[PDB]
């Protein structure tokens, strides 16, 4: 009986939970990319045109 | 060929560091608008009491 | 290290610019020269003061490589035209 | 888009057919307008029908005004259907880029046919009647979209620099419409959350007092030709009468809940007149739903209740924002393990350079004491 | 006393507990290097904010379910004075109903 009352909530907090870790992905996909951006600027092998695209 | 570039090149630092701030700013709000919600559930304690009820007692 | 280029300044010094918040500053106070992090920023004093980074040979961590799908934007249009075909 | 030969042939033998279909869709949109013109004649505000004069406070140059030059025709339903207003919309649309090219035919007699050749292969200004099956009229819209795209983002900047450079929000609430606003169009922005930049930039810029390029541009993502463009307050008008049939049909919509019943193509053709839904994102029922409400709820109470829609500038901004696509990105991580600089390495470093490593490198702090010792021994030694 | 059962919802998307607790895994593996040492006054990185909103909800979940580890349930769901009051509660309860259970039987 208590799972059928706690299975809308369960499900929408589990979807969010999905939606959440798709959302900080990207972040941590731009801060390698910076990463990596900021290793070849050390190296002063970055050009401004690679670092606008 | 010259002046264009001359001073997109200028803005793109501020620009890095506005839009830095701006993603900054949204993670932030996805943490501060998280809450642990804590449910109340019917006590058993009544369950008991209308239990003895229907017995008559 | 290499001879390159790198973040170009205009001859200015970032901790008196009218931008100079756009410039992390190091543990030693001087502002970077670029948007990026830089340990071994330095100012020189000519008739008018400018900021120099000398690139260096610095290891640092690097993050694992992500998925394409999570940083490739498929958004190109036939007008597009990339800075590195532009140069 | 850019002109082809497919598409020249496709326009060219389309075009007698197009023009029949042309003139039937201007006498059925003349008796629609005709409906529409004599009720607003007769049932209009006194200030809406005698054109009330709205200048601006620095240089006195009358331009419409939102509140007092546009009316919702509350009960236009009796007279003319929905459907009748998005055919009369789209025959505005079509009907401008005819007289266009008609008017530069007139102007120039014979010598706009290589001209013409050129209008002919590409279906950013040809009108829709041109399209005889499925598959051609999908091509027009892709370019109308292309055109879009490519419109939209200036229009978006240029209002967003001259804002943020030029003033401040005043509170909190106002900061998260204003940068929420400007969100790319993968990401879902919330309108209860953005309205209030309507009435942040109605204190800034309101509908009256809009730039003459900032005018240019949103023609530009409005499908309308801008050339020549002359003075302001024909296109403004041009604009101004668009929005005022876009917002009757809403207010019809919204109130007998059409949309619900609409069907799918239908739906579709209904946002993208609102630029709400481009053709090449696929979108479902679904979608095309959210957005449409999410466009009601922009509109906000006060739309059916008084008539009054928000500030027609955000507005714009709020609905072409769905053709500010997020900025590409092609090409895999790896590419940044290369380097830009190689082709300087020959070179190598010269004695300034070579000093600058020596000071800044490694060993900067040894030179540094060095130096500040030597330098502090000659100045005691001089003393 | 609760209630009309809610409306049936239709998840958005479908996936286990568990291959999202092995995903929020992975994902906050590859940043170990990255991620930085902090007291509760400083700020926080990036990877931290990720590491408690994510654990946080899984732990919610795994709360409203039923497996309840108070000790992780402690750690990354109980960050104010009254949810710390409400966990101590819950904890007496579900230990009062295990020893009753097993007396009842003995
Ligand atoms: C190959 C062809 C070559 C062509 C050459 C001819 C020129 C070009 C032709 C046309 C080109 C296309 C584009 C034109 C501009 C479009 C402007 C526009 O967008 O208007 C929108 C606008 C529509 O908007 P709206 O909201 O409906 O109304 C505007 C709002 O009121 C706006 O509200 P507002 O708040 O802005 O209100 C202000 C508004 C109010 O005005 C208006 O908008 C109202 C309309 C204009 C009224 C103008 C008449 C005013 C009274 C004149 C009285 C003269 C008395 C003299 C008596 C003499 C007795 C001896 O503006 C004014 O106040 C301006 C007033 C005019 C001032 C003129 C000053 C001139 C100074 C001269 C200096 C010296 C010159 C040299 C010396 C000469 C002497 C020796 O259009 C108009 O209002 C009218 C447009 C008329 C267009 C021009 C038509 C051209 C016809 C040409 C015929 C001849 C051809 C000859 C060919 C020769 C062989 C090739
Ligand atoms: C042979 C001599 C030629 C002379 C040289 C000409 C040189 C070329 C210049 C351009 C000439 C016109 C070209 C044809 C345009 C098509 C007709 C038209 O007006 O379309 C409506 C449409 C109205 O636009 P709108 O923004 O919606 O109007 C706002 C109003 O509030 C709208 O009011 P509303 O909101 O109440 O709604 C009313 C609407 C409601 O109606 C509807 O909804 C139903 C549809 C009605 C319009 C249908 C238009 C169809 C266009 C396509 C036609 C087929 C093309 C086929 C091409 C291929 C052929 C093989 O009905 C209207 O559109 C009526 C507009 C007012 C009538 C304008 C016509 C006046 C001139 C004709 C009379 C001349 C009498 C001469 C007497 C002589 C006495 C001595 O026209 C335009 O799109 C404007 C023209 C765009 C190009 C402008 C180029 C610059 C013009 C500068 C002129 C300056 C003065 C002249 C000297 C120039 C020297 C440089
Ligand atoms: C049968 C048909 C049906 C009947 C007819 C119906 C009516 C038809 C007519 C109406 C059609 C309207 C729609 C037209 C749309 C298409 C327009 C267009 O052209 O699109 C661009 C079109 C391509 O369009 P697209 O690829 O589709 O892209 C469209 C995009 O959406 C891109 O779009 P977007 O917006 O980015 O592009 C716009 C762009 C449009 O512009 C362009 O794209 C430029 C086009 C030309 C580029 C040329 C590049 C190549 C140069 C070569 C140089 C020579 C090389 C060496 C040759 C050696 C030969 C031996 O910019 C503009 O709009 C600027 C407008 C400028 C207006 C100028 C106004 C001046 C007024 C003067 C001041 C007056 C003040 C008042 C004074 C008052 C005084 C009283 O360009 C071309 O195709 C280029 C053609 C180049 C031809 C070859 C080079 C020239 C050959 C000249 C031969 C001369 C022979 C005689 C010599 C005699 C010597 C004595
Ligand atoms: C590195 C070197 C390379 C080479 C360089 C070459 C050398 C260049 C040096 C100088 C360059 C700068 C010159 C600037 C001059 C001053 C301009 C100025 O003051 O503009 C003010 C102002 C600025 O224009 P706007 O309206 O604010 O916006 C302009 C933007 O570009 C609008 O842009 P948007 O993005 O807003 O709109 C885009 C789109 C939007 O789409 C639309 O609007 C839809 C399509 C519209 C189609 C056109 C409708 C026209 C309606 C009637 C216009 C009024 C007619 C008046 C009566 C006729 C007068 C002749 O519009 C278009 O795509 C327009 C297509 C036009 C294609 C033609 C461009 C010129 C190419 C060359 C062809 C002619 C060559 C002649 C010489 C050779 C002979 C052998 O101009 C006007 O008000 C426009 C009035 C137009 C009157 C008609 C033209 C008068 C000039 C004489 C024409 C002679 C024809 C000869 C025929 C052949 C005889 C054999
Ligand atoms: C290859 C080269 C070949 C040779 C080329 C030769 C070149 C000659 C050089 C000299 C030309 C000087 C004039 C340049 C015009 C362009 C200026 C411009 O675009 O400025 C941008 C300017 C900047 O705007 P913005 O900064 O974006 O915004 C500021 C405001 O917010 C804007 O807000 P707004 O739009 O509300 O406010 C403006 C509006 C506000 O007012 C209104 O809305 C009310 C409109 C009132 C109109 C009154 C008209 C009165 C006409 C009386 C006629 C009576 C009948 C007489 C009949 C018998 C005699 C013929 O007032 C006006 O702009 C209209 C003023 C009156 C226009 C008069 C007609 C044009 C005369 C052109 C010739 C001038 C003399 C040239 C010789 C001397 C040169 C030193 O924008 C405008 O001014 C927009 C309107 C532009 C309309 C004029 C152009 C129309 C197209 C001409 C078609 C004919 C083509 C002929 C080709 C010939 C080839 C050989
Ligand atoms: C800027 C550049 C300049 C150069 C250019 O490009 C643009 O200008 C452009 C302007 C072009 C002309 C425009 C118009 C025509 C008429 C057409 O005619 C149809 C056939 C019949 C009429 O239907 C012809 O029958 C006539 O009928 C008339 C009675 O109706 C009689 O009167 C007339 O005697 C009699 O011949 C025959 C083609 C031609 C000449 C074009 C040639 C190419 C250009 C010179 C372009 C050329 C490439
Ligand atoms: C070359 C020129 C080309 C012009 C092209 C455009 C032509 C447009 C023609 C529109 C004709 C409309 O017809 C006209 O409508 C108005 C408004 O309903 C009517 O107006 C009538 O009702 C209104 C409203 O109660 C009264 O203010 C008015 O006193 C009365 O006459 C006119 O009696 C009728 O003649």
């Amino acid at each position: 009986t208590l799972q059928q009352y706690r299975r809308a909530s369960q499900d929408k907090r589990l979807d969010d939970l999905v939606d959440l870790l798709e959302r900080f992905k990207p972040v941590l996909a731009r801060e390698a990319i910076m990463q990596r951006l900021t290793i070849k600027h050390l190296e002063g092998q970055l050009g401004v045109w690679r670092y606008m695209d | 060929d010259i002046m264009v570039p001359s001073f997109v090149y200028n803005k793109l630092p501020v620009i890095h560091f506005l839009q830095e701030k701006r993603a900054e700013q949204k993670l932030r709000r996805v943490l501060d608008e998280t809450y642990t919600e804590w449910t109340e559930e019917l006590d058993q304690a009544h369950v008991t009491d209308a239990i003895t009820r229907s017995l008559n007692i | 290290v290499g001879n390159g280029p790198t973040f170009s300044t205009g001859g200015e010094c970032m901790n008196t610019c009218d931008i100079q918040n756009a410039f992390p500053m190091n543990d030693r106070g001087v502002r970077s020269s670029s948007p990026f992090q830089e340990p071994n920023t330095a100012i020189y004093d000519s008739y008018l003061a400018w900021t120099y980074f000398q690139p260096m040979d610095v290891h640092i961590e690097k993050l694992p490589a992500p998925e394409a799908k999570y940083y490739q934007r498929h958004t190109k249009k036939p007008w597009d035209v990339s800075s590195t075909e532009l140069t | 888009m850019q002109g082809s030969w497919s598409v020249l042939k496709k326009n060219c033998s389309n075009f007698f057919p197009g023009l029949l279909a042309f003139a039937q869709q201007t006498q059925e949109a003349y008796g629609i307008w005709l409906r529409i013109y004599n009720r607003q004649q007769k049932y209009g505000p006194t200030d809406f029908v005698e054109q009330s004069e709205t200048f601006s406070p620095d240089y006195h140059k009358r331009f419409h005004s939102q509140d007092k030059n546009m009316w919702v025709d509350k009960e236009l339903c009796t007279e003319v259907s929905q459907k009748e207003v998005a055919r009369l919309m789209t025959y505005k649309l079509d009907m401008w880029r005819m007289a266009h090219c008609a008017g530069a035919l007139l102007a120039t007699g014979g010598y706009a046919i290589p001209f013409g050749l050129f209008w002919l292969a590409n279906d950013t200004w040809v009108p829709s009647s041109f399209n005889l099956t499925g598959e051609e009229l999908r091509a027009w819209r892709e370019a109308q979209d292309l055109y879009r795209y490519r419109s939209a983002p200036s229009y978006l900047t240029d209002t967003k620099w001259h804002f943020d450079f030029h003033a401040y929000p005043w509170n909190e609430t106002q900061e998260r419409a204003w940068d929420d606003l400007f969100e790319k169009n993968d990401v879902r922005r919330d309108p209860k959350v953005v309205r209030p930049a309507a009435e942040m930039y109605d204190g800034f810029i309101k509908f009256e007092l809009i730039r003459r390029k900032s005018l240019r541009h949103l023609c530009r993502s409005m499908n309308i030709p801008t050339f020549p463009m002359l003075a302001r307050l024909c296109n403004g008008t041009r604009v101004r009468d668009y929005w005022n049939l876009a917002w009757c049909e809403d207010y019809m919509v919204i109130t007998q809940r059409l949309h619900e019943s609409m069907t799918d193509e239908e739906l579709y053709d209904y946002a993208w007149r609102r630029y709400l839904a481009p053709y090449d994102k696929n979108l479902n029922r679904e979608q095309l739903m959210e957005r449409v409400e999410d466009y009601f709820e922009f509109l906000g109470p006060d739309f059916v209740a008084h008539g009054k829609a928000p500030n027609l500038v955000i507005l714009t901004n709020y609905v072409l924002g769905y053709y500010n696509d997020p900025a590409y990105l092609e090409g895999d991580i790896s590419e940044l393990d290369k380097n830009d600089y190689d082709h300087l390495a020959s070179w190598g470093k010269d004695a300034f350079l070579r000093r600058l490593e020596f000071e800044n490198g490694p060993l900067r702090d040894q030179v540094e004491a060095h130096t500040q010792r030597l330098l502090a021994e000659r100045a005691a030694i001089a003393k | 006393y609760k209630g009309e059962v809610p409306p049936h919802y239709t998840r958005k998307s479908s996936a286990t507990i568990e291959q999202v607790e092995k995903e929020i895994d992975a994902l906050l593996g590859g940043a170990e290097k990255l991620r930085k040492t902090s007291t509760d006054d400083q700020p926080m990185d990036k990877l931290t904010l990720m590491e408690r909103c994510l654990r946080h909800a899984l732990w919610s979940y795994h709360k409203e379910e039923g497996r309840y580890d108070f000790d992780q349930i402690g750690r990354w769901v109980v960050y104010t004075p009254e949810d710390e009051v409400k966990l101590a509660q819950l904890k007496r309860e579900v230990e009062a109903k295990e020893k009753l259970a097993a007396l009842r039987k003995r």
